[PDB]
């Protein structure tokens, strides 16, 4: 139920250096969290460049509802040539005040996102992936489900799905071996090779992990209440050209 | 006893046959009322001659279709039309029209698991299978042959008695029943409806033909078919059938002439090109083009697609357009088994995915059959390299 | 807060009770004759 609507911020604003001309614009005291993460700890991933900062922004006055649990996450890095990157989640037009605020204070300039399907099955491994308070990767699996929806003449064909609940995932990824993103490693290759279908090339419209996430063109939705960190790191390496 | 006879009239809503009636063409509405009023005559006062001029005139006047349909609804036969009438308008409609109409096969088995090849002599089913029903139903049946088909086609539909209503005594009607009969195959064809009527008629059918052995109906796909040329075309007894897709050239069987021939012209001394095929596999990695190479490359999947380099049937669309097929495959690896459940929806599927491999986003080379087109119209799951229907 | 953790885990469990189902029946399934 949880959705998520990302924007890009084209400078490293501190955002704590403004949080109380926010309040009062918004007529409410919202918290303000600051953590130094180290997400893509992973060898081959690296061990430099990892320093994330992140920010945890909400505007509850209450919390029964995702418009009244609206959080917002500011996630940037000073390496990074656009720095940092904004998202929110419910329909409040809260949102849209601080957003405006933003822009309008720090004189930077803002736009939306979009994901391509490489970076969607990449967001798709990065969300099955859990660590241990050991220091120790781990996988959940999920029935996974690609939907596409081709444009093709006389709508020919207009959709089709690949359906590959747990055990085949697991058997596919124990088969290549012990790996880290098996929807990239193992799944796809299978697919095509029985198929002769470029998963990447054909027009994908959403990955969905059952019960846990569903990733689309625009938007995340998430069974959470929040994402780990992953999939923002993903999004961040994302953003960039 | 209960048999009806073509004289009754029915009850039902006026605007509903009015707006089936407006369909057909002027042309066939006088060839339909010419024939009514000679076999019925009518209320109208005159011989069918001083009707015959009326209808001319009428007609070389450049009357619209609303006159005739309203003289025929409200002045000739005011109370309403017999059923014999009411068949005949769907008649005709589904001969005009026969792509709105859906079906479903069924296939005729005896004790021994064999096939049942029905050979049906009109007359008898249909007395046998009037006597069966009306000893439960009020029933009235109408059977045809399709005008450009090998197929024999009944209508079969069930009244019943009176909301509320007094001694008027009309019988109402309810939503007809289809069922189509090949010359010489173990196939049948019915309209896709599972309320208890339909359970009745087809159980009457199954009861009625046998006459000599007992015969039972067993389902061969869940799925329904349009367009009564279609599933005559896929399982009626023609040379398509087990000789789908890429195999459709054995079914046309012009390739080859009989011996006597004459020799220079037989195609062994002319020949034919073809291309070489690419077996390391380039595909994925990666306008630096010509055009001949281009040519041959569409024309193998065209034949991938089609069987037929000239493409026996726009360049995509199919012998037999499917809508939805669902595919589940079953393989092993180091002695895990792994299932991968493939579900297609559209007008046509095959021609949609031989589009993509002309668009290069699918190589040909590793299209399996059963993803090809073959095996048309069944559903089913593949193990050891053999196709298998879906029970 | 606690509470929503409580529920959390609780939905957790459930649908992982859900998916045991699933499983269960996909490999007894497998052995069919059919």
């Amino acid at each position: 139920p949880y959705t998520w609507k990302f924007l890009g911020i084209s400078k490293q604003l501190s955002l704590e250096n403004g949080i109380a001309k926010l309040n009062q614009l918004l007529n409410l005291e919202v918290d303000l969290d600051i953590q130094t993460i180290r997400v893509p700890s992973d060898p081959d991933g690296g061990t430099a460049a990892d320093e994330y900062i992140r920010y945890e922004m909400r505007l509850d006055i209450s919390n029964l509802d995702e418009g009244t649990y609206s959080k917002f996450i500011f996630l940037g890095n000073s390496k990074m040539e656009v720095p940092m990157f904004l998202c929110y989640c419910g329909t409040d037009n809260r949102n849209e005040v601080v957003l405006q605020w933003l822009k309008a204070e720090y004189g930077v300039i803002m736009w939306p996102i979009k994901f391509e399907q490489k970076t969607m099955i990449k967001l798709a491994d990065a969300s099955i992936v859990h660590v241990t308070k050991e220091n120790i990767e781990q996988i959940t699996w999920f029935s996974s489900k690609l939907y596409f929806e081709p444009e093709t003449q006389d709508k020919n064909l207009r959709q089709f799905s690949i359906e590959i609940p747990r055990e085949s995932c697991e058997g596919l990824a124990l088969g290549y071996g012990n790996t880290m993103h098996p929807y990239n490693d193992a799944i796809v290759p299978y697919i095509y090779n029985e198929t002769g279908m470029a998963v990447e090339r054909l027009p994908l419209t959403s990955v969905i992990l059952a019960g846990h996430t569903k990733i689309m063109r625009e938007s995340i939705v998430t069974s959470t209440r929040s994402l780990r960190n992953r999939v923002l790191a993903v999004v961040l390496q994302s953003i960039q050209f | 006893e209960l048999r009806l006879e073509d004289n009754y009239v029915p009850t039902s809503d006026t605007l509903v046959v009015f707006k089936q009636l407006m369909k057909l063409p002027v042309t066939v509405l006088y060839d339909l009322t010419l024939s009514w009023f000679a076999k019925f005559g009518g209320s109208f006062d005159g011989d069918i001659y001083l009707l015959t001029e009326t209808l001319d005139l009428l007609i070389e006047k450049g009357v619209r279709r609303n006159v005739i349909v309203n003289r025929i609804l409200y002045v000739y036969w005011p109370d309403g039309l017999n059923v014999f009438q009411l068949a005949e308008i769907d008649c005709h409609l589904m001969i005009s029209k026969p792509e709105k109409f859906k079906w479903l096969p069924s296939k005729a088995l005896r004790g021994d698991g064999k096939p049942y090849v029905v050979k049906l002599q009109p007359a008898k089913f249909i007395e046998n299978l009037q006597t069966d029903l009306a000893k439960i139903y009020h029933c009235h049946v109408y059977m045809f042959k399709h005008p450009s088909l090998p197929v024999l086609i009944t209508r079969i539909q069930l009244f019943d008695s009176n909301l509320d209503k007094f001694q008027g005594k009309p019988l109402i009607s309810r939503r007809p029943y289809y069922v189509a009969f090949p010359l010489n195959s173990p196939i049948i064809f019915h309209s896709v409806d599972k309320d208890i009527y339909a359970r009745l008629v087809l159980q009457s059918i199954s009861r009625t033909i046998s006459e000599r052995e007992t015969i039972i109906f067993k389902p061969v796909q869940k799925i329904p078919v349009k367009s009564i040329h279609n599933i005559m075309t896929l399982l009626g007894p023609s040379r398509f059938a087990e000789s789908m897709g890429p195999w459709e050239c054995y079914a046309s069987a012009n390739f080859e002439r009989s011996p006597l021939h004459d020799y220079k012209k037989h195609q062994g001394l002319t020949g034919k090109k073809v291309m070489v095929r690419e077996f390391d596999d380039s595909f994925l990695n990666d306008g630096k083009e010509e055009p001949e190479i281009r040519r041959l490359r569409l024309e193998k999947n065209m034949i991938k697609f089609k069987g037929s380099a000239n493409g026996v049937m726009s360049r995509y669309s199919s012998l037999v357009p499917i809508e939805k097929v669902g595919f589940t495959l079953k393989n092993e690896i180091n002695s895990r088994i792994i299932t991968i459940k493939l579900k297609f929806n559209g007008n046509d599927i095959f021609g949609g995915l031989h589009e993509l491999c002309d668009k290069n986003l699918i190589n040909i080379d590793k299209v399996p059959g059963w993803l090809a087109g073959e095996n048309g119209s069944f559903s089913g799951t593949i193990m050891n390299g053999d196709f298998q229907r879906e029970q | 807060e606690w509470k929503k953790q409580r529920k959390d885990s609780h939905k957790e469990v459930e649908r992982r009770r859900r998916e045991n189902i699933n499983t269960a029946i996909n490999v007894l399934s497998d052995l069919l004759p059919v």
